[PDB]
């Protein structure tokens, strides 16, 4: 599981309804894999992250430097965008859980993939 | 540029299930099928390349295995069944593809966190009646929910007026682009099914 999925997996839409809150990554195992970097994709990606949940799971991933948010001209910005392809695409989490705010239950990942189903 | 014979060679390697689910209606979509389904997508529609995919009832991983090689920024896959997820993975190993991740989970069953989450969805949903409904339908909902710009399924033809029905109820743009066929496993012979293209009103 990729930090872009986890945030698909746990973001939701903001508006004039009361917060939504993310599942809670809680990580045992990790391994790095190159993607092919994409700085379009990336880019197009950076407004439709919800960063808190980015930045909780980075932190449990015992990432460092991790950007706080979009930086002026992120768009031109070949370091940024290089860096959040790493965090978001290269970093997958392979064995762990996800912790469901409305139920506290655990949900495992396992070898990569989440188990969502009950 | 991926030729479309290309595309469709390479997806004669994706290996199918080793022990298929019945109650589940698992088969490999036909590669003649997904590369022709893809390659439109791709080509006439630009709705893969740099985006956000999910394949609902991803199954062995054909659809996906061939959205990721005309270069979406990720394709994510959903199956309830875990033995078709570790085929799914083996594949894209073999095929080194690393834009791709996948979830465990019952599609007619997901949260309101994955609404608007992807540009595009594509599926060959199973369509046995579940509750009253014909499971493709569920998933229709479910795609439209998670889509933000277009969903692409493949329907029984036989059921077209039910489909373009409930479009218009949902008010939701909908557009035949194909009449394909293709066989069940032997132990099921022919299918009509319509590729259709659903998109939104802005
Ligand atoms: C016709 S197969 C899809 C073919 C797939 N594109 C492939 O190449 O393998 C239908 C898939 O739907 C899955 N499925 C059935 N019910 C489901 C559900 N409620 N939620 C998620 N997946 C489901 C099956 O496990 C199966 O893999």
């Amino acid at each position: 599981m990729k930090l872009l999925t986890h945030n698909l997996l746990s973001s939701h839409v903001r508006g004039v309804g009361s917060r939504g809150f993310p599942l809670r990554l809680q990580a045992t195992e990790v391994r790095i894999c190159p993607v092919e970097f994409n700085p379009n994709f990336v880019a197009r990606m950076i407004p439709k992250v919800e960063w808190s949940a980015f930045l909780e799971a980075a932190d449990n991933l015992r990432l460092i430097q991790v950007p706080k948010g979009p930086v002026e001209g992120y768009e031109e910005n070949e370091e940024f965008l290089r860096t959040m392809h790493h965090l978001l695409l290269e970093v997958e989490v392979i064995e762990g859980t996800l912790q469901c705010p409305e139920s506290g239950r655990m949900f495992p990942i396992s070898r990569g993939i989440p188990n969502m189903l009950l | 540029k991926v030729r479309l014979k290309e595309l469709e060679s390479r997806l004669q390697q994706v290996d199918g299930f080793e022990k298929p689910k019945l109650l589940l209606e698992q088969y490999p979509t036909r590669p003649h099928i997904a590369a022709c389904m893809l390659y439109t997508i791709h080509n006439t529609y630009d709705d893969i390349e740099n985006k956000v995919v999910a394949d609902l009832g991803c199954g062995c991983g054909v659809l996906s295995i061939g959205t990721a090689m005309l270069g979406a920024g990720l394709c994510v896959g959903f199956d309830i069944d875990e033995d078709a997820l570790e085929i799914f993975n083996r594949n894209a190993e073999e095929f080194e593809l690393t834009n791709i991740d996948m979830v465990q989970c019952d599609v007619c069953l997901l949260s309101n966190r994955m609404s608007k989450s992807f540009d595009t969805v594509i599926m060959n949903p199973p369509f046995g009646t579940k509750n009253n409904k014909g499971t493709d339908m569920a998933f229709l909902k479910t795609a439209l929910e998670m889509a933000r710009t277009a969903v692409y399924s493949l329907h029984k033809s036989s059921t077209r007026e039910h489909v373009q029905k409930k479009a218009a109820e949902w008010k939701i743009k909908i557009d035949i682009i194909a009449e394909l066929r293709y066989d069940l496993p032997a132990s099921y012979v022919d299918i009509e099914v319509d590729l259709i293209r659903f998109s939104f009103h802005h």
